[PDB]
């Protein structure tokens, strides 16, 4: 995370580390599930990968210390495509463990979105992650708030850059060209999280997918209310 | 000859069809009261019969009737329970009210208030509605307890 | 039973000793029902605990082994108690509270799932606890009882001018020239057969009525016609 | 500032992707073969993580892997059960065969006759290949009484 604070216990409380193949993040679902990009578990680009899964803490030296939580299964929708480069339609997986986590203070799953007002032009929403900062790495949870940006505008940046990128219906982009914050390399698999102002509960309305660079750029990311059946059916017991 | 009067040995015992003499071949059978059960040494019966052999003695001494035991409740995942009724009594009558841990998991539901389990006449611990499963606490989603924003009075 | 001999341990054992407004019979079914007679929970005149012993053939012995509470009764609905003469629908079902460890002394009966089981001719079983020809029984009896014409058992009725219901859902054993019948304290117990095709023994009927006991035709509720409303009991 | 390698205390503990070098605020996982389950003290434990502190020294003790115990079978009501294996050790690849009480009692069935078999499995839990975890069912037989009236003979 660029341009971010450090989070406090129990401000994002169903945020994940991983170490897949590399540093990444994700959301607790209920006491069991955790759900995080699909690019995360099969890159893009290219060493053999262990299901590292730490919980219940923002600091990663304490986060460790508490213990893996091991991944009974795991779900990659099937419109991902690891082969095609510049293509994340459908990034989204879905972890589920071998054993329920207790909840509390400091570990709580987050909700999904029922409605297509939560990707409203400027509401604002939060990124927390364990990713890379501007100069340095990150040993504690940060966060930014960012804006949910006018997808119009997203696709006239990325045509003034001549990108080819599928941006499609199951994605939406945030932040702007100006803003500092942003998303970086480990920051994929985490959420953008909104509270939704009426009823106060927060929501995973995306999750961190793709970019072009890190700062000053719009981010992309997965719509989770384009899956939230799919996921809903995956935890189907 | 002719066998001797029936002996009850509690106020919870009864006699069916009680009758004025026993002879040879008769018997009589005890039952117990609502909540209550047969009992013979430290065992537990599930019916008694006596029967009047050939040298005027009943072939099987009257049992006694003891209050029914539901036993500890079964433990909540996720909560606890209270007792409404004398600490620690599992007996007939006896009343427990489940709870989760709030307010990280919520109960699951549908008619409350009922997490309310009374230790009944079979000697199993059971609900209006539910019966005798029990309770289930459901993970409370988007309700952090320190949120670095939330609306205020 | 009249003519018949007593039943050694493990011959029959399904049978059942009632004692509800006297002396009766059942069969048990699966390890927690009996069979009996609707007449024997609710008899024609009269106008009563349900005490029920299982598990041997001596009367004493049964009922040291104790009585067996009973949970759900259920009565054929077309069993009409206040008509004398009319013993349709005489056929109920006795729940368990508990059902009961089988063994060699205690084992069911199955139940009939064709219509030769009524072949005239077929000989069946009649075991029961009821009175002989000049003493009361101690211990379950048997005789063995051919399956009737039911236009000869017509006949007689006819030939005695009497006006009781004979159903399409009954049938009749014996002849009037045996001796060997039911008789009373053997109401509730069925009529076994022995099917030849299997070596399994079947409840064909249940001991429902007669004109007095011995010399007769004796009449049974046709047990085959009941059997999707045994199971249906039977499944709650 | 680096950590002692990382020490296996028997065979059935597996270190996941063992580095040669460990660091500060680096870490390993350690699991077990299939069949066996991390101990520390007298304790299960579902997983284990040792983290790399700053002053040099691991976290946490290395633990152990020790045989799965599935237990004292579940009772068979109106059957039983017997060991095809060693008697009385319920440990991994460990196997019974459940029987009803014959003939007064007979299994219920469908597959077929390898009938009642159960093996204590990886998962530290009794199951049969066909049925799962749950267990047999012994149903009452009817109509075939031990001490007949009639009955058939050759």
């Amino acid at each position: 995370i660029i341009g971010g604070q450090k989070a406090k216990m129990g401000n994002f409380p169903w945020q994940v580390f991983t170490n897949i193949h590399g540093r990444g993040g994700g959301a607790l679902l209920g006491d069991r599930w955790i759900l995080t990009a699909a690019h995360t578990l099969y890159p893009k680009e290219h060493s053999n990968a262990s299901l590292d899964v730490f919980l219940g803490h923002t600091n990663v030296e304490e986060l460790m210390k508490l213990g893996n939580h091991p991944i009974r299964r795991v779900s990659v929708h099937p419109d991902y495509r690891q082969d095609e480069s510049y293509n994340f339609e459908g990034d989204i997986a879905l972890l589920e463990l071998e054993n329920s986590v207790t909840l509390g203070p400091n570990l709580l799953p987050i909700c999904l979105p029922d409605n297509d007002t939560f990707y409203d032009l400027g509401l604002m929403g939060y990124v927390s992650g364990f990713g890379v900062m501007e100069e340095k790495i990150a040993h504690d949870l940060r966060f930014v708030r960012l804006p949910v940006a006018n997808p119009q505008a997203c696709e006239n940046w990325l045509r003034g850059k001549n990108r080819m990128d599928v941006f499609s219906q199951n994605m939406f982009c945030a932040g702007h060209p100006s803003l500092k914050q942003d998303a970086c390399q480990g920051d994929s698999g985490g959420v953008f999280a909104v509270r939704d102002p009426n009823t106060d509960r927060w929501v995973a309305t995306g999750i961190v997918s793709w970019g072009i660079g890190c700062s000053r750029g719009y981010g992309f990311y997965t719509k989770v209310l384009n899956y939230v059946d799919w996921i809903k059916k995956e935890m189907e017991e | 000859q002719a066998c001797p009067q029936p002996k009850t040995l509690d106020e919870f015992t009864i006699i069916q069809n009680l009758q004025p003499q026993y002879q040879f071949r008769d018997y009589f059978i005890a039952t117990c009261k609502q909540g209550y059960q047969l009992i013979e040494g430290n065992q537990v019966l599930h019916s008694f019969t006596a029967v009047c052999q050939d040298d005027g003695t009943w072939h099987r001494a009257m049992p006694r009737c003891k209050i029914k035991d539901c036993g500890q409740p079964r433990n909540l995942p996720n909560g606890d329970f209270r007792y409404t009724t004398t600490m620690g009594v599992n007996t007939y009558k006896a009343r427990i009210q489940y709870y989760c841990h709030e307010p990280y998991y919520k109960m699951q539901t549908r008619e409350s208030e009922q997490g309310v389990y009374t230790c009944t006449a079979q000697g199993i611990w059971k609900n209006e509605q539910k019966g005798e499963k029990i309770p289930r606490c459901l993970p409370v989603c988007g309700k952090p307890v320190n949120p670095v924003e939330q609306r205020q009075r």
